[PDB]
Order: structure tokens, then sequence, then C-alpha cells
């Protein structure tokens, strides 16, 4: 509440400028920094300001602006390793400490050249019974909705890039134990492209 | 007219005896208004002026919390510059530091200042642009060098073009009776004889504020320069101000010399001459 | 009031 | 001459116990400052130390505590832990030139109800579809690591023994495998692809590893059931021949 | 280490009288190092209530210090101000002159 960012998620598309704001209120903040959080990790800086107006650095650009009390953080050229949660804090000239923002979370949306969804059904190394629903190769239009019976669980949307040969892929996983459940019969809370493959289990 | 805000430092090191005796005060124009003192049994700023009083413990706090990184830095400084002059332990040597704000007649931003010493000595300061360094030292540039990779100079200059200038504004506004009062001189003369064939004149300016003034002997139109005995300007001890001039001259003609006060407080520029 | 961020040598 | 270090990197405990966690700065900076991140959340100030003394406090109570040492490190001692004390606590090291503050690794905090809770995860993996291959001409191997609490795993995967990062993808976020319980089990998937021709080589191997956080030796453990203890859980996979 | 030696001025607050009350300052600036030794004298022996001022310095680097005490000015007592610094061989003294 000192310091504020809305959380998002907030959705841009491959190559394409992101921005993000940050207000805050002490009118003695006196210095700015922007840090970056990757799931699963610690925050890094990737900028600091410590005068009001514009600061480009790379593809990075904060925009500054004291009278108004606002922080622009803009992003150019956005890959997909900058999907990341990015943390506004500001340092006031009573001391030293930091304040910081909720965070706004970032996602790049890829870009598939090639659409060809598909939900394909993959078994046990160890035993038959066990047994996985990928939903893969859609574009990146499809939400994938949770299930709502217990038994079914579903990830959400997940992008692979495979650097070698230069492609991007989207993917949910979908699984249930019960005996009543098929990968013609999982997904059915999303709405799946009419063209989608369901080659025979 | 313009004001100002200057914080004053002062560390000098001890040789056993402990750390070093380090002594900082705040100033708007020449009204002191904070002070620390490390040999002080209350270990926190203190006010020194009637205005500053209205402030809370957050202020306070937040003072005490920077005055002490203030002396922790010079107490490391001290430190380090006894290694790069390649001196002794044994010895006692001494740091200083000013730093602050000058304000227009509107309150607004005018120049920024900051400096350091070692010993008696300028060590690297800020240049009148406030994005570079003079050091004229060898130790002094690879100061210079730490401090332009760690974008020093750009932290400070945020301080002194903003938030100082924010924080005088408050002060002058919150203490408006005592730091936009202007005190007149309260000028007279005084005539003992030196010799027989020649006479001191002295003219003296009392309790005024603030401490700028002009005292100048004229004689006819012309003005006595290599002749004038001023005398630095003095506190009252209650927060004024007094100063005088002297010039000597011979016995009969003191009708042809006047004394020219100039201060801020008087609506025109006082002359006074030796009434008989 | 009084500086922050200030730097040692 | 390191850069910043937290430890433990996990931890579980129970409420009322007490937890100190150390973390010590980069060589070169000299003040280290404590924050609370809460999950989603902004890392919050908790306190920051100076030459061995306490510099300045945020707003976190009594039960929260410190200290630094001569060599700089720091502790940070915590009592009367709540369910709510749960968190990453990071630690952030800083010189007194710049003040730029940098951030560590964290130790990430799990404050349970009861440690009978505690379970590590069983790991699987699944293999490409030959549809998927004929369609594709590319392969894609799913982990599936499940019912386990907390959740603080790592997951990776592992190509004839070296470690390998294209063509994988973990899911941000575990799921709850029942939603409605506070103190619910997790599951989460992970996707490697890789192209036909390298999956049909019957000579690479592929391994799901997942990491798991666990109790110490310190815990108590009356159950059957081997101690949930820190440990890795593995499955795997070679190659099948066209 | 850059040594100077004090100009030290006396002086009263209030142009003085006999048998009125006022304050007797020593100012004593334009020096380095800060280590002084300052006393206020009633016929050569020292004044207990001495107070002084914060230190502080002038642009140039050197010192400055206020030393003052209340006092009642009457013809025969005489008041002076003693000054020892490293930069004086023998610490020196001025004495109160009621027109400087």
């Amino acid at each position: 509440k000192e310091v504020e960012q809305n959380s998002g998620p907030l959705s841009v598309p491959e190559g394409a400028i992101a921005s993000l704001n940050c207000t805050y209120s002490d009118r003695g903040s006196q210095s700015f920094f922007w840090y970056r959080q990757y799931s699963g990790k610690s925050p890094e800086l990737i900028m600091f300001i410590y005068s009001n107006g514009d600061k480009e650095d790379g593809r990075f650009t904060a925009q500054l602006n004291k009278a108004s009390q606002y922080i622009s953080l803009l992003i150019r050229d956005s890959k997909l390793s900058d999907s990341a949660t990015y943390l506004c804090a500001v340092r006031t000239n009573s001391g030293y400490a930091l304040n910081f923002g909720k965070g706004t979370s970032l996602l790049v949306t890829p870009h598939i050249q090639k659409p060809d969804p598909a939900v394909y059904q993959l078994r046990d190394s160890k035993s038959s019974d066990k047994s996985v629903c990928l939903f893969t190769d859609f574009d990146s239009q499809t939400n994938v909705s949770q299930s709502k019976d217990s038994d079914v669980y579903i990830t959400d949307k997940c992008v692979l890039d495979m650097r070698s040969m230069d492609f991007k892929s989207n993917s949910a996983v979908a699984w249930s134990n019960k005996s009543d459940f098929a990968c013609a019969n999982a997904f059915n809370n999303s709405i799946i492209p009419e063209d989608t493959f369901f080659p025979s289990p | 007219g313009s004001h100002s805000m200057r914080y004053f430092f002062t560390s000098v090191s001890r040789p056993g005896r402990g750390e070093p005796r380090f002594i900082a005060v705040g100033y708007v124009d020449d009204t002191q208004f904070v002070r620390f003192d490390s040999d002080a049994a209350s270990q926190r700023m203190e006010p020194r002026a009637p205005w500053i009083e209205q402030e809370g413990p957050e202020y306070w706090d937040g003072e005490t919390r920077k005055v002490k990184a203030h002396s922790q830095t010079h107490r490391v400084d001290l430190g380090t510059l006894r290694g790069y002059y390649n001196q002794s332990e044994a010895g006692s040597h001494t740091v200083q530091r000013m730093y602050g704000c000058d304000v227009g007649s509107d309150w607004r931003f005018l120049r920024g200042y900051h400096q350091y010493a070692y010993d008696g000595k300028d060590y690297i300061a800020l240049k009148e642009d406030l994005r570079s360094w003079t050091a004229a030292d060898m130790a002094a540039q690879t100061t210079k060098h730490k401090w332009e990779a760690a974008h020093v100079a750009e932290q400070l200059r945020a301080y002194l073009e903003g938030t100082c200038v924010e924080w005088l504004r408050r002060y002058l506004e919150n203490g408006k009776e005592t730091l936009q009062r202007t005190d007149a001189p309260k000028t007279h003369m005084t005539h003992h004889a030196v010799s027989d064939h020649e006479a001191t004149l002295r003219c003296w300016a009392l309790s005024f504020y603030p401490a700028e003034i002009t005292l100048t002997w004229q004689r006819d139109g012309e003005d006595q320069t290599q002749d004038t005995e001023l005398v630095e300007t003095r506190p009252a001890g209650d927060g004024t101000f007094q100063k005088w001039a002297a010039v000597v001259v011979p016995s009969g003609q003191e009708q042809r010399y006047t004394c020219h006060v100039q201060h801020e407080g008087l609506p025109k520029p006082l002359t006074l001459r030796w009434e008989p | 009031s009084l500086y922050n961020t200030v730097a040692t040598l | 001459d390191a850069g910043v270090t937290q430890s433990p990197t996990h931890l579980i405990k129970t409420r009322g116990q007490q937890v100190t966690l150390r973390c010590s700065p980069k060589q070169g900076h000299d003040t280290v400052s404590w924050y609370q991140q809460a999950l989603g959340q902004g890392p919050q100030f908790i306190f920051q130390y100076y030459e061995e003394e306490e510099r300045q406090r945020g707003n976190f109570p009594d039960r929260f505590s410190g200290h630094q040492f001569p060599n700089y490190s720091s502790e940070l001692n915590v009592n009367a832990l709540l369910l709510g004390d749960s968190a990453l606590y990071l630690c952030a090291s800083s010189d007194t030139v710049s003040y730029e503050q940098y951030f560590g690794p964290g130790t990430r905090l799990t404050v349970t109800e009861d440690l009978k809770n505690v379970f590590p995860p069983e790991v699987a993996v699944f293999e490409p579809s030959e549809a998927e291959i004929s369609h594709t001409q590319k392969a894609t191997l799913v982990c599936l690591a499940t019912g386990f609490y907390p959740d603080h795993v790592e997951l990776s995967w592992w190509v004839n023994g070296k470690e390998v990062h294209s063509g994988v993808c973990t899911d941000p976020q575990p799921l709850k495998e029942q939603p409605a319980l506070n103190d619910s089990r997790y599951a989460l998937s992970s996707r490697l692809r890789v192209s036909a021709t390298f999956w049909q080589d019957p000579r690479n191997h592929f391994r799901c590893q997942v990491q798991f956080y666990g109790l110490s030796e310190n815990d108590e453990w009356t159950q059957d059931r081997a101690k949930p203890v820190t440990q890795i859980v593995s499955a795997e996979a070679w190659g099948r021949a066209d | 280490m850059i040594q100077r030696t004090p100009k030290i001025q006396v002086y009263s607050r209030h142009p003085a009288e006999n048998g009125k009350s006022n304050f007797l300052n020593c100012y004593v600036s334009g020096f380095h190092p800060s280590d002084i030794e300052v006393d206020l004298l009633k016929n050569g022996e020292r004044i207990e209530k001495v107070e002084h001022s914060d230190l502080s310095f002038s642009k140039d680097w050197s010192f400055y210090l206020l030393y003052y005490t209340e006092f009642t000015p009457t013809e025969k007592d005489e008041y002076a101000c003693r000054v020892n610094h490293v930069t004086l061989s023998q610490p020196k003294i001025v004495k109160w002159d009621r027109d400087m």
C-alpha cells in the first residue's frame, strides 16, 4: 500500500513492446528500482533509476515522473525468457529500506507458425494402468480450463522452446486414475479447436 | 532574498582512547537548527531551534539513523586514508564534510554543493554542475574512479536538487518568524586619539541579522581599503551579529570621513559622520 | 534534511 | 570469494517452534537487510544490519530478531512460529558506496499444522505416443511428480547423465490434489521434447529427477512409511527403435 | 597536517555598563586542528559556568567556536580569554577592552 502495482497477468505477444506501471505515494521517495523474479527464484536488479525522466538500457526503458508519482518500465522486442514477475521498488530519503510493490506478472504469448492441435495418449514405463493425456501444438489463443471433478487433474498451459530446431510449442497435461476416463473425455471443460486430432487410444 | 541549507560534519581520530570525536551541525541561512555530538549523553540528533521541535519522533529516528551513518562513514574513511597516505595509527587525523542547497528569491533551486577534506586540505568535491568530481591528489582520483562506476554523484544530485530543496522550503514556511526576519544594525561610532596629530575613528554595527553586511569608510568621495581595519563578523550569542571597521585619520579632519553601512534590513544605506 | 546514501571512500 | 548465500534453502516447522536462518553477504559488502515474501506478493522489510548493530527496523513484531557478526554474516531468528509465517525469507547484501541491494537465494519456510502431513513425491515418466511421432516427427516425454507435501520441489531432466534445458518446460506452480484442504498434497508436470530420430536411438537414456526438500534428521518419526527426509526421486526411460 | 593558529576576539553581547548584567564572549576562529583549550578569566582565575557552541567551520576548512558566560562588569574587575592550541608555543591571553 505505499507502492502500488497491478498483479496481472499481463500478456504481450512475442516481439512486441510490453509495458508495466507502478505508482507510489510518499513524496520523499528519492530512489527507484525494478527487479525481476522468475518462478521459484529470487529477485534480480534489472534497472535502477535515481533521476526524474527516461533511462534506456538495451531492451529496457524506465520512465520516472515524481510530480505525478509513477514509474513505467517498457520492454522492447519481448522474448519468452522475459516472462517473469516485475517488482517495482522505492527507497525514500528517510532510511535505507526498500519498499516493494505487489509485483506485476508478464506472460509472453509465443507465436505458433503452424498450429497442429492434438491430444495424444502416453503410457507408463513401469505398469499399463498409469496413463496420461497430452494436448499439444495448439495456438496461443486457446485457454485450458481445469475440469470440475476432483479425480481428474489438468495442468495449465506451458510453452517449451526447442532452440536447435527453433520451434515453439504449447502443451497441457491431463490425468486421472479412475477407470471411467479417456483422452477423448479429458479437456471437455476447455474450448478445444474444432479440428483437433484425436488418434486412436 | 536567497536562502541556504548547509550541513557540517567533523570527525577527529584519537590514537587509542576509543573511536573518533564526531560533531555534526545543520544550518538554515545563519541559524543552527540541529546538532549531534558523539560525546553527548543523548546519542541523537538534537533540535537547536524553536521551529524544528514541531517534528515528531519519525523525523528524529530518521536523522539519528542517517547522522549515525555519516559518523560511521567518516570512521572508515579515516582508516582508509591512513592507508593511502602511509600514516601511523599513533597519529590523530581529521575529516570534514560540507553539503547543501541554495535557493533564489522564489524558493527554487539555485545551487548545490558537496565537499570533503582530509586533515585541513581539499580531498574530493562535486563540480558545480554536480555530475563530476575535482580531485587533485593521486589518492583522490582512485576515490573518483570508484564513485564514477557506482553512480555516487547521480544519487547526490537527486538529494541536492530535489529533497534538500523540498526540506528547506518546509523549514522556511515552518520557521517563518525567525528565518525571514531581517534585523537592522544599531550603528554608532567611537573616536579615541592615537597620538598628538592623529586619531582612530571606529565604526560599529551591532545586533544585526543576517551576518552579511558591508562597512566601508569614505573620505570625501574616495574609499579607504589599504587603510581600513576590519574585523571578522562575530556572533553576539543571541543569534545576532557584530562587526566594526576602523580607520586612522589626521586630527581635525574627521568631518571629511564617513562610514557607509550597507545591510539587507535597512531601507537605504546609512552614512555616519563623526558628530563633533 | 540530511542525505541517506552517503558514500565511503 | 562468492555472491550472496543463504541457508538452509528449505525448512519445515510446526506452529509454535523456533527457527534461525543464516545469510552472508557478497564479499566486499557489509550491510545485510532481511525481507519477507509471501507468494504472489512483494518483499516486506524486516530489518537491516551494519557494523554488527541493527541499523533500521521494519514493522514486524518482537518475535522476529537479528544479529550480524564481525565477518558481516547475519542470522534472522523467529519464534512462536505461526502458519502465516510461511514465506520466502530473503537476504539482501549492499555496500556503502552505491547502496544497491542484491538478493540471495532465499530460505523457504513452510509452517504446517503437523509433520505427519509431509510426503515425498512419486515420480513417473510417460513415453511419447507413436501417433505424435508419425504426425509431427517429434517426441514428447512427460514427467509427473505426485502426492508430495509441501510444494518445495525442483524438477530437472537428464539425458545420458547430463542435465538438459532445451525442450523442457515444467509447470510454473504445482496443483492441489484436493483443493478443499489447507494441507492438500500437490502434483506437478514437466514435458521434455526431442526429435523422433533422437528418441528412436535406444542408446539414449532419459531421466526425470525430482529434488524434494523434507524433514531434517532432528525431527521425530513414528510412522511405518519411510521418514520423508530430503531426497531425490527419479524415473527413467530408454529410447526405442524404428 | 596543516597547522593554523586561532584569531581571538573578546567582547560583550550588549554594550557594557558597570552594574548591569551581560554576557562575555570569547570567539576563536581560523584554526586547525580542532584541539583547542579556552578559558575565560576574571582577574586571572578561571570562570566556572562557561558554555560553548557546537564546532563548525568556514569555507577554507578552519574551525570556529564561541565561548560565553554570564557576567556583571564593574570598573575594578579585569576579564580576559586564555587560549592554548598546538600552534601557540605558550597560552595566549587577550584582555577585554570595553571598545574593541
